[PDB]
């Protein structure tokens, strides 16, 4: 999974 | 509310300690209720309130791919029949995620966004409110997929034009904001090309602005420049 | 009881797909609703009660402790007054705990260790009565904790008696009993000398049967072994 | 701590 913040 | 009889500033302590505590479902409750007392958010409390919900809606959403995942085999040819179970448990857990979603953004809309009249506030709002119907489309599957995805974009849509125009190239909000739409691009919108358009293309003005900074902005800005390093790393 | 609709075996299901999930709200949810048919447990059912509030006071555990630290420092000398929320906290975490104690040893009261006649069952049962009185007593500071320190204590030495009569030394219920009531006497009855004693004694009697076992009964003594070599080293 | 099981 990509990374988000 | 329960919380309706408390203080709004013991709201605020107690949202602390339970971040402190790693109680994030209470932390979560406690600040929803900070924001019912209807007054705006400082910096501190707003990063309260993401803090809170993004862990538990995080949990949320590691469960429902656990549940999906199982699901999804127990359909695949061979497989036995083990009856209603992994779906009903799946919808549960579904549901709940759905409603935490719904909590957040009835928050944003009543009424958070409407009164952030300051760039700092409305675009960290309208990142939530794409962040939360994300969330949404990540599980949906019926009639109202679309329209759920399209409210994802506009209210990202709407804070990265804020952005643009308002905050600097390296404030970590513009780019934890362009780091999420870049997300969505390629998770939710099958749009891997505008994934890595928008987060080239960040990462890029920003390791041009980190001249202007000092070093403490400097590794806040770094940090969240790492992160688009790295999706751009696993998409390429 | 919101369980009383659904089958038991569904409700086995699905505690199983909650602990794949790490669910353990709905995985002790499901499996209460599971003794609350009024059958017994089987020894894979038994597992699974056990883990999913083992892991729920476990949290809860961990975060009062935090609470209790904090509650601790603001009470030195020279802190500076915050008013009663630490206190009001702590008190709410530490309310739900005693609730989901209270829940297990209801349990085990109506009616799963009256139904208990197989030696490996009862001892389980009344290990776990043990360990919820001995998680009471953790936050226990009135009147009635030397009788849930006496109830936890009665309740392990029952297990004791009907385990050295009936299991082998090598038994896993039998040495993670053991393990559990030496943590009993260092950390709740104030009898170190006594926790250091039944682990050394337990260790070198398991020791000597380890000879007797397939390789398999061999990796899962030898785990609970290390375990009380662990505390040993802590405590000497 | 201690270890309990
Ligand atoms: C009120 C305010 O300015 N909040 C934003 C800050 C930005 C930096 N924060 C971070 O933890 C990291 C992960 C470095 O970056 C983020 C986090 C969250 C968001 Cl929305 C963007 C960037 C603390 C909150
Ligand atoms: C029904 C039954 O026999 N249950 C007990 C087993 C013993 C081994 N288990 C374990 O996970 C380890 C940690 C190795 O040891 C334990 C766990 C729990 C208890 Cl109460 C004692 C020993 C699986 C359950
Ligand atoms: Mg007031
Ligand atoms: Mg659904
Ligand atoms: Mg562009
Ligand atoms: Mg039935
Ligand atoms: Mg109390
Ligand atoms: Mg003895």
């Amino acid at each position: 999974f990509p990374a988000t913040v | 509310g329960a919380m309706g009889s408390m203080e709004r500033a013991s709201l605020i302590q107690k949202a602390k300690l339970a971040e402190q505590a790693e109680r994030y479902e209470d932390m979560a409750a406690f600040m929803k209720g900070a924001v019912e007392k209807g007054e705006e958010l400082s910096c501190e409390e707003r990063n309260l309130l993401s803090v809170a919900y993004k862990n538990v809606v995080g949990g949320q959403r590691a469960a429902w791919r656990v549940l999906s995942s199982i699901e999804q085999k127990s359909n695949e040819e061979g497989s036995e029949e083990k009856g209603p179970e992994v779906r009903e448990y799946r919808e549960k857990v579904e549901t709940e995620l759905q409603g935490v979603c719904d909590t957040v953004l009835g928050l944003l809309d009543s009424h958070l966004i409407k009164e952030a009249g300051d760039a700092e506030s409305r675009v960290f709002y309208l990142k939530m409110k794409g962040d939360y119907y994300r969330y949404l489309a990540e599980v949906a599957t019926g009639d109202d997929k679309k329209r759920i995805i399209d409210s994802a974009r506009s209210a990202y849509q709407e804070a990265m034009d804020i952005s643009k125009k308002e905050m600097p190239p390296t404030n970590p909000i513009r780019l934890g904001l362009a780091l999420n739409f870049s997300v969505f691009h390629y998770e939710i919108a099958n749009s891997p090309e505008e994934a890595i358009s928008l987060a080239k293309t960040t990462f890029d003005e920003a390791m041009a602005d980190l001249h202007t900074l000092s070093e403490d902005s400097y590794k806040d800005s770094t940090l969240i420049m790492q992160l688009l390093r790295d999706n751009l790393t696993l998409w390429t």
